[PDB]
């Protein structure tokens, strides 16, 4: 019925995790502070419309622990009457609370709801919160649970992707992440995070190695060999991927994504409420979906996802000018390349995880507005937004250009 | 309703109360030998712990003692073996009301010591680690450990708890629990099972009253309280919650998954999954988890395919069930071995371990030499540096006298060749001394293939030879095949039968036939494999299908150190023994793939080169000509069907072996099978496995023929089960 | 566009605290149990159709951590494209997972989801997984944090509810939760939980004391005296809200929630994916509605959201058969009486979480499934579910009878 616009799409600078600018600032913060930033273009805007705020988070424990939604309303000095809830589905978080937002607008039950992600890996790590399908055995042993970086380097097997295959994507990543911040592209939409008294935190994305050379990463070991002798993870993939002989290792800390903190923010309404609020929309959401497949390798999720979500808006391949899926692990990119046959121009044109990094519930609601740019950017119409999702998962989004 | 008693038998446990308050509870059970835990031990236990509770005021200490060679062992296996799913709330109400009864001994608030006289095994070590204080008598013959994975099952009676409590989930596990190793009083005392040791057992009960009199004065507080009962307890490695155990704990049931190779044996499972449940929750939370995962395994039916083998079955072995009955046990001085191989020279090895006084001859002294050098470098080299009793391998080796053809082999009652499988080398090698040994000597033959009927020609009393057919290692595979020929008298085959059980081995009667029953079997799993490769199917998912099955050795890996020029051999010999009987031969699609492997110069590990790759001795993997030579990846079957074409390859033959009338006993299937022929033990038996079959066809003997005939519907007529399943 | 119906709404049954019988179980298992039950009430359901499973969990940490709702998919062998999401909205948490199940429906995109909760607070406590808003001093000295059971106490002191008053509504929960129990009002609906080998462990709601009388409420003792004096809370409240002098501490073990195991599934879905399955549709979603107020009380959230799903379906506090909020605390629910002046004959019918318990991931999936039966067993046709959130936070479902 009622369609689902986005108005503002914004995220921080993304800190990495050894000696990280972030480390500092606690998750609550990176939130409250993009929230200031979307009161500073729109004072004007009644924030008692604003009904709903959808957050992302994997790791919901700690810093991050109680409803982080929630306490960034609060804390921010918003009405009491916009809501505040925190969802897990792993790495998908970020774009699964955009759909959802899009979604609440598009039952007329919500008229504006604010969707993002937040993550703060150097403060709050990966697997923090636990887990039954890996702490307890009766479900490891009958799921047969495999990292994902075993089922990366399964899929690079799989497919025949050679070690130098993976490198050279993970430096393509390396430089069109440079050209994009060189040329401006991401200064309108990264927030740079400041302290409590306005100095400054960090305002780019410290993760990048823009001085990346094929040879460089040829000189890395693969990061994931001894997780999988030690562990028997590659034994147990191999019982359900009986056909496969050996499992290459390619992937690297070169070819892999980041580990990073950041938090993303979009505003989602309907057209009513744009209107009554004095807001432009920017793109409107066209269709989402939910699919997946074995999660085993647990990475081939974004391909049936994202064939659902096309048939649901009626197009094909050929009608998507830009196709962004996040950058977990580079064979992951080449496979869901391979799967559909998209030209590598369209795919990833402003970098990836690989370079700026994957701050998990957040990197959803990140590339997502990074493809809102790009449209307007290009001035084209279409993009699709997708990513990989632990225990097979995939999520899909198609966007059109307003 | 709650109580230490289930829901007429006689009483096991003998009252006894000195002056000091002491109770000592000797157990005795009348109807046995050894102390079992069965109905007779759970309602004599569950008087004699009512009674602790009612007399408690005048109680001080309590002595749990046996008056049986042994300690305790383990449960009535005759019961548990009939426990149905149907009955899953008898199994648990009963291991709980068992546990209840020990949880009451343990929280007494009076100190419990355990006099551990002899073998404490599956419910009798846990019966000991209920108490507070173990004591053991430094003896050797008393194991102790929870064996109740071997026979599919779980330490039910606490033991998982108790461990778990004590160890850790990873030292319990690793060590104690998933694979049930048994331990030495020493070397329990070493990791913990037992506290003390005594050097004799009359000095055992004495010193647990005496332990008891101590820890009263000198921990009055803590006495008779568990760590886990203590405030403050903090579980060795962690709980599931902590950091670092959390950290490492997605990778248990992993690494399990590894060990296993994917077998569908669910005991090891549900040992891991109720020791970290149980890490999680309270002591009798965990108690409680315990049980049910222990029903769990008791109504499955691969519990009781193991304890039908495992149990039943080789307990048949030992008690003479193959052996000629009504024969006397005829004495044994001198043996005679005439073999240097790794197979001959083993031979001697577990012969003069026993005491036997050998004498090995390999042609001249150098091969002899050689032979008596496989034991030379091995009998102390890589053994002295071992547990106990390293400086008596004298009596070990003294015996042995190797020598070569200028000894004559004087005053030897025991002949058991073992050179090269030839017909004619084999008849004039025994010739050479058939007249200077005993006039009443066993005349044994190590073959595998040969008719052993026409080997005993080559002598004069062929009433006195057989077949005694070992595996490779003799020190470490307990199978020994005994070979029955036409003139092989009964008195013969019961000498052999009393000799293999001196070795320690394990001995199954074959009666001559081609291929026997081991050599023939195993060759019909490994003949199935080949015939997948030539169908199209990738190599790797057939390595896997065998690994999956559980075969401790994938078949291709097989197939090298079976060399592929010796089955080709078997191939040929076959052929031309049907064909002069009269008959026409039907190859086997698998003769062909070794064709063209042979044609290749793959023969394998041998030369080299054969489905994997060799180089400097180590194997690497598999050789990247397979899919282009055998176009794999053609032929996608269901990795089940690949699984079940190999597991009723070899049930319908054993079955055969049973209609020829090769062997005389399922027991032998069984036990033959799963230590020669390496088929899985969860199966029970290469026997079993028809009667307990359980696939979506169903369950049972009936399920069996009808998976059978979708296999042969689908793979060819030689699935087709035989007339005697009734079809 | 699309309407969405609850075809079907189960849950288990509760069990306590201290001894409780549903201590051993895992939370994933008490999922999988109602999973299972949902495939033995429609063998030939095509479980591919099911596009998304939605739990709600207010400490997804350890035993719940790790998005518990895939681990649910992926242990009870449904399809991997079934998706799997775990949010928290605190105690509404369970009905959040309905109303977003159902928007997600309501946008055509989503064809059949799974929606409920789960939480076992005997295994993970309640405050497992932190948060800023308590353990961060900057925020919670801002925000002025004060704990539910404080709010309470302050509820009843302006509103005038004697210690009486609340033992009273908690004499009345145990009658009608009793009778409720007798009648077989809940026997097609708790699902009995059991064990791998089908022995039962638990078949009813074991916090229950069916024997309770007005002169053993009164015996008992304030339970939250020593939380205010020590932690100095109720100085907080009274800081925000001056015109109180002090606060009359009323609530005890008696009147309030109860701490218990429980998990809830509620099955959703378009009417054209009901006859494509041979469904018969139950109810119907009328209307979801989000609000809030303030969070010092934190427990008058139900007021406004109540209001704001009436006016969203155009209907009136007459036009509602059934009012369902969840007893948390008794002055809660005298106070949501109070202010929309509703009938004590319409409100928590068959009883609530004081007799009950409040499994908070699961509450919301819980009364909302009571609801189902109860307007189809007195062939009325809306009910009204409405539950008080942490935070000041307030959520409301409308449904209609089918
Ligand atoms: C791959 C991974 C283990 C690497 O972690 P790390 O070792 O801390 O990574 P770093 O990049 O800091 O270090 C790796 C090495 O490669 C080097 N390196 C990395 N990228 C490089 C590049 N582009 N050029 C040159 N060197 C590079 C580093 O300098 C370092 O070498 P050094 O230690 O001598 O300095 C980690 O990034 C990871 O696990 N990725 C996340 C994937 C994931 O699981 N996400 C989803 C969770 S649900
Ligand atoms: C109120 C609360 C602290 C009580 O905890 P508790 O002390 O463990 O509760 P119990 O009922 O087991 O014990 C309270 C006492 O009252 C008694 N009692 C409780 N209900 C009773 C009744 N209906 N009739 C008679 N006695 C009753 C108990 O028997 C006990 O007395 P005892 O200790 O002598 O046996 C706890 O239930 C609570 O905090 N409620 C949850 C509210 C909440 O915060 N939920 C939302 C979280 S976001």
């Amino acid at each position: 019925s009622e369609e689902a616009f986005i108005y503002e799409a914004i995220r921080t600078p993304r800190g990495k995790q050894k000696n990280g600018s972030l480390h500092e600032v606690k998750p609550l913060s990176l939130v409250v502070g993009l929230i200031d930033e979307l009161r500073k273009r729109h004072p004007d805007l009644d924030e008692n419309l604003i009904s709903d705020v959808i957050l992302g988070c994997v790791s919901p424990v700690g810093d991050q622990g109680g409803d982080i939604a929630r306490a960034a309303v609060l804390a921010s000095g918003m009405p009491v009457t916009s809501g505040g809830v925190q969802l897990n589905r792993f790495c998908a978080s970020g774009l699964e609370a955009v759909n959802t937002a899009a979604q609440k607008v598009r039952s007329g039950w919500d008229d504006l709801v604010l969707a993002g992600g937040v993550e703060s890996m150097s403060r709050v790590p990966m697997g923090s919160d636990g887990g039954a399908m890996g702490l307890d055995p009766a479900t490891n042993y009958d799921v047969m649970f495999v990292p994902q970086s075993i089922g990366a380097d399964l899929i690079a097997t799989i497919e025949g992707f050679s070690r130098e295959d993976v490198d050279a994507y993970a430096l393509r990543s390396q430089q069109k992440a440079a050209e994009a911040w060189s040329g401006g592209y991401f200064a309108k939409s990264v927030v740079p995070v400041r302290d409590q008294n306005g100095l400054l935190i960090l305002d780019h994305d410290e993760h990048m190695r823009p001085d990346t050379t094929k040879e460089g990463l040829a000189k890395l070991k693969p990061a994931f060999e001894g997780l999988a002798a030690l562990g028997g993870f590659d034994d147990v993939a191999l019982q359900k991927y009986h056909w496969v002989e050996k499992i290459n290792h390619v992937h690297t800390g070169g070819n892999s994504s980041g580990i990073v903190d950041g938090a993303a923010l979009v505003m989602i309404g309907s057209a009513a409420a744009g209107k009554l609020q004095g807001l432009t929309p920017r793109a409107r959401i066209v269709a989402t979906a939910t699919s997946g497949a074995d999660p085993v390798i647990m990475l081939t999720g974004p391909t049936p996802a994202t064939r659902k979500v096309l048939d649901r808006a009626g197009l094909t391949v050929d009608d998507i000018d830009l196709f962004e899926l996040n950058e977990a692990f580079a064979s992951v990119v080449l496979k869901f390349q391979k799967d559909l046959n998209i030209p590598d121009e369209k795919l990833n044109v402003n970098g990836g995880a690989i370079a700026m990094g994957h701050p998990l519930g957040a990197t959803g609601a990140m590339i997502l507005g990074t493809m809102v740019d790009e449209l307007e950017r290009r001035n084209a119409r279409r993009a699709l937004i997708t990513l990989c999702i632990g225990g097979g998962m995939g999520v899909a989004t198609i966007i059109e250009r307003v | 309703g709650s109580s230490h008693h289930h829901h007429m038998p006689d009483n096991t446990i003998q009252w006894d109360k000195d002056a000091d308050g002491i109770v000592t509870l000797t157990m005795d059970d009348p109807s046995g030998s050894t102390n079992v835990m069965n109905e007779a031990y759970i309602e004599s236990m569950g008087k004699a712990v009512d009674r602790l509770v009612a007399e408690k005021d005048s109680i001080t200490g309590v002595v749990v003692a046996s008056a049986k060679k042994t300690f305790f062992a383990g449960g009535d296996v005759k019961t548990m073996i009939q426990a149905r799913p149907e009955d899953a709330g008898d199994v648990f109400n009963t291991v709980e009301t068992i546990k209840r009864q020990l949880r009451t001994l343990e929280t007494l608030g009076k100190p419990v010591v355990a006099a551990i006289n002899g073998a404490a095994l599956g419910g009798g070590l846990e019966i000991a680690l209920a108490c507070h204080h173990r004591i053991a008598a430094d003896v050797k013959g008393s194991q102790l450990g929870l064996p109740e994975v071997t026979l599919g099952l779980l330490p039910g009676g606490g033991g998982v708890t108790r461990t778990v409590r004590m160890f850790g989930i990873q030292n319990a596990f690793v060590s104690v629990l998933a694979q049930g190793t048994r331990f030495k009083p020493a070397k329990a005392k070493e990791i913990g099972l037992v506290d003390e040791l005594v050097a004799t057992v009359e000095e055992l009960v004495p010193a647990a009253k005496a332990w008891i009199k101590e820890e009263l004065k000198a921990n009055p507080d803590g006495a008779g309280v568990q760590p886990w009962d203590k405030k403050g307890y903090k579980m060795p490695g962690g709980t599931p919650s902590s950091p670092g155990l959390a950290a490492i704990l997605p990778s248990f049931p992993s690494n399990l998954r590894k060990q296993l190779k994917g077998a569908p044996m669910p005991a090891p499972r549900a040992i891991l999954a109720a020791a970290v449940e149980g890490a999680q929750v309270d002591f009798d939370t965990a108690s409680r988890i315990e049980s049910r995962y222990f029903a769990s395994l008791v109504t499955g039916q691969v519990a009781k395919n193991m304890m039908q083998a495992f149990f039943f079955d080789l307990q048949a072995i030992n008690a003479g069930g193959s052996r000629p009955e009504g024969i006397g046990k005829t004495p044994i001085k001198r043996i005679g071995v005439l073999g240097a191989g790794m197979m001959g020279a083993g031979i001697a090895y577990v012969s003069a371990k026993a005491g036997y006084e050998v004498v090995l001859k390999d042609v001249s002294l150098e091969a002899a030499a050689k032979g008596k050098g496989y034991s030379e470098k091995l009998e102390a080299k890589a053994l002295e540096r071992g547990r106990t009793t390293q400086e008596r391998s004298d009596a070990l080796l003294a015996r042995i006298t190797p020598t070569a053809d200028a000894a004559d082999f004087k005053g030897v009652d025991f002949v058991i060749e073992a050179v090269f499988e030839n017909q004619e080398l084999k008849h004039k090698v025994f010739g050479e001394i058939e007249d200077i040994v005993e006039p009443n000597a066993i005349l044994g033959s190590n073959t595998s293939t040969l008719p052993i009927t026409g080997l005993a020609t080559g002598v004069k009393r062929q009433e006195d030879f057989i077949g005694i057919a070992f595996f490779s290692p003799v020190d470490k595979m307990p199978l020994v095949e005994i070979i029955k020929g036409e003139k092989t008298s009964d008195e013969a085959l019961a000498r052999v039968f009393d000799y293999t059980l001196a070795i320690g081995k394990t001995p199954i009667v074959v009666n001559d036939s081609r291929g026997f029953f081991t050599s023939r079997v195993i060759g019909t799993f490994v003949n199935e494999a080949l015939a997948m490769l030539g169908e199209g199917v990738e190599p790797a998912s057939i390595e896997q299908a065998g690994s999956q099955a559980g075969y401790p050795a994938p078949p291709l890996q097989l197939s090298d150190e079976l060399n592929l020029e010796l089955m080709h051999k078997i191939a040929v010999a076959t052929r031309k023994g049907v064909e002069d009987a009269g008959g026409t031969y039907q190859p086997h699609p698998a003769e062909a793939v070794v064709e063209k492997m042979i044609e290749l110069g793959r023969s394998g590990r041998l030369k080299g080169a054969g489905f994997y790759e060799y180089a400097d001795g180590k194997r690497s993997g598999l050789w990247p000509g397979l899919r282009e030579t055998f176009k794999s990846g053609s032929s996608q079957p269901p990795l089940q069907d690949m699984i079940d074409r190999m597991l009723f390859a070899e049930a319908l033959e054993t079955q055969k072996c049973l209609d020829e009338g090769v062997l005389t006993s399922t027991a032998d299937a069984n036990i033959g099978s799963i230590m020669g022929i390496g088929f899985p033990p969860w199966t029970g038996g290469s026997a079993q496995f028809i009667v307990g079959y359980s696939g979506p066809a169903g369950t049972g003997k009936a399920a069996f023929v009808a998976r059978a005939r979708e296999l042969a519907a689908a793979y060819g007529d030689r699935f087709l089960p035989p007339e005697s399943l009734l079809s």
